[PDB]
């Protein structure tokens, strides 16, 4: 289905302020900004995992942290810190649980999610022993099975391989060609070839929303350019990561 | 101060059914000085391989030499310092202090290991009494990873191997660890890097070696590299760089502005 989407203190100085945003499904969102901007506390608001200030919509309605957890996956930063299970497939199987229940889809399902993420295969084995990016793998997989409409990920690919980290944003791609809204920070830019606008945070609030070409002619100083980009601008969209073959 | 891997295989657990081939004959010679990036895909063997250099493993086959003969695993430690992929693999202490000063107690315990480890600390641009009675626990993954180089250098080894430093961390945090970088090999000390982030890390290297699944797919300089190798999933820097290469120019130690101009003109 499609889906539509203020201010934040922790518990000293406020983080963000004056925050105006807008998403859709159908679309990806990418939130640049430097460190300690804002870009994962932001994030956590809209899932529903932090509790901020102000005037949050779903489809119009207003939308309370609770209302966003329902409809809005989230990976953190630090994977760990996200699973609690006894085998991999008991990870996943936990965020659908409330699904129907129902289980002969549950294994169809939770198969579909690990082929994805690539953890086809290690469905009986332990989490605690797995790898750190094979955790990543994990919370992604974790997250794509609640089958929500907004998927959150800050930093989803940090500790992959190249070849994994465009597999998993092909997987982005096609989901939102699937009409889900993604929402991604990511310093992996470069193995990401489709995205529709990039939000930009400056002094606790979001003083840029729109596309790759118009950011790039914004030249701002505290973020980093995407070397991709301005060889897009000089030279034009080639050796897209699909055309390699 | 001189490497030379010749034809070792590692197995994890042989004869039983979860027998893994990590390695499978590869064989190289890392110069004293050098500068060494060490590529390749997840599951290629890179970090068993500079464990079993670094005298963490014993290779199932094959030999090491060191400045030409073999040695022993405590021989080999002394002189190589080693900063795993996951800082958490190495940290054990409640401070800062602790988790640096331990090479120091361990190798040279008589020694006041309190100025040694307020250089090391300065050396990777971490302040003495800011950080000396932090919790590593509690530190940022930059700030994580300068306290894994310096209980590492501490002992003033002659070889520095860094797994994958640069993972997680900003255009920002990444230029300064690569500035301590530079530092080392200023002092003619030989430094390996682990990394997927090539055209980030290949300004700072000489030589090139490039693992997959468990074989050496590739040895060469870095402009050989460019050149030479399959550059079919280069990403755009690297293919510009590339390019560059072959109409006979030196990429390296030139601007990402600097380089655009001299393309598609
Ligand atoms: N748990 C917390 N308690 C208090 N302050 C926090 C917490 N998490 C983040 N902050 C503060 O919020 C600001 C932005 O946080 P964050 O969104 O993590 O930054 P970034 O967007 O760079 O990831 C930082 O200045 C930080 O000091
Ligand atoms: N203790 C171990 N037991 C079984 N398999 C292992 C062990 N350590 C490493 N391996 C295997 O060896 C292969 C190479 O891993 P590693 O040396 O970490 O290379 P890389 O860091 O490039 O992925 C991997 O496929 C991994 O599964």
């Amino acid at each position: 289905g499609s889906g539509r989407i203020v201010s934040f203190r922790y518990n000293g100085d406020y983080v963000l302020k004056d925050v105006n945003a807008e998403f859709e499904t159908g679309k990806i969102y990418v939130v640049v900004g430097k460190n300690g901007s804002g870009k994962t506390t932001l994030l956590k608001i809209l899932a529903g995992l932090l509790a901020a200030a102000g005037e949050i919509f779903l489809d119009g309605s207003p939308a309370d942290p609770f209302l966003l957890r329902k409809n809005v996956g989230y990976v953190f930063q630090n994977p760990s810190s996200q699973i609690i299970g006894a085998t991999v497939e008991e990870d996943v199987a936990f965020s659908l649980e409330i699904m129907g229940l129902d289980e002969s889809e549950m294994r169809k399902r939770i198969k579909k999610v690990l082929e994805l993420v690539g953890l086809s295969g290690l469905a009986a084995a332990d989490p605690l022993n797995l790898s750190g990016g094979q955790k990543q793998r994990l919370a992604i997989a974790s997250m794509l099975a609640r089958d929500t409409r907004f998927l959150a990920l800050d930093e989803p690919v940090s500790m992959l391989d190249p070849p994994s980290q465009r597999e998993i944003f092909q997987v982005l791609e096609s989901l939102k060609n699937e009409g889900k809204g993604i929402i991604l920070v990511t310093h992996e830019l470069e193995y990401l070839d489709d995205m529709d606008f990039i939000l930009h945070i400056s002094n606790g609030t979001i003083d840029f929303c729109g596309s790759w070409e118009e950011f790039v002619e914004r030249e701002f100083d505290d973020v980093e350019i995407p070397f991709k980009w301005k060889l897009w601008k000089k030279c034009g969209k080639i050796n897209l990561w699909e055309d390699r073959y | 101060g001189r490497i030379e891997v010749v034809n070792v295989s590692h197995i994890f657990h042989r004869g039983t059914p979860l027998e893994k081939k990590a390695l499978e004959n590869v064989s190289l010679v890392i110069n004293e000085g050098e500068c060494l990036l060490v590529a390749g895909n997840t599951g290629s063997g890179k970090s068993t391989l500079l464990q079993i250099v670094a005298g963490l493993i014993e290779p199932t086959s094959g030999d090491v030499l060191y400045d030409g003969e073999r040695k022993k695993g405590y021989e080999i430690r002394r002189n190589i310092g080693i900063a795993f992929q996951y800082p958490e693999d190495q940290f054990f202490a409640e401070r800062v202090f602790d988790e640096v000063a331990f090479a120091v107690k361990n190798f040279y315990p008589d020694r006041d290991p309190v100025p040694l480890v307020k250089k090391a600390m300065e050396f990777v641009g971490l302040d003495f009494d800011s950080f000396k009675d932090r919790v590593p626990f509690f530190l940022s993954g930059g700030e994580k990873r300068r306290v894994a180089i310096a209980s590492v250098i501490v002992h003033e080894p002659d070889i520095l191997i860094l797994d994958e430093p640069l993972v997680g961390l900003d255009r920002e945090g990444k230029t300064d660890l690569l500035r301590i970088v530079e530092k080392w090999k200023t002092l003619g000390k030989t430094v390996i890097l682990i990394s997927h982030d090539i055209e980030t890390v290949i300004n700072h290297v000489d030589r090139v070696v490039v693992l997959e699944k468990g074989k050496k797919v590739f040895d060469g300089t870095r402009m050989e590299f460019l050149e030479k190798y399959d550059p079919r999933f280069f990403t755009s820097k690297m293919l510009v760089m590339r390019r560059l290469v072959l109409k006979g120019e030196d990429p390296f130690s030139m601007s990402d502005d600097e380089l655009l101009e001299r393309v598609c003109n």
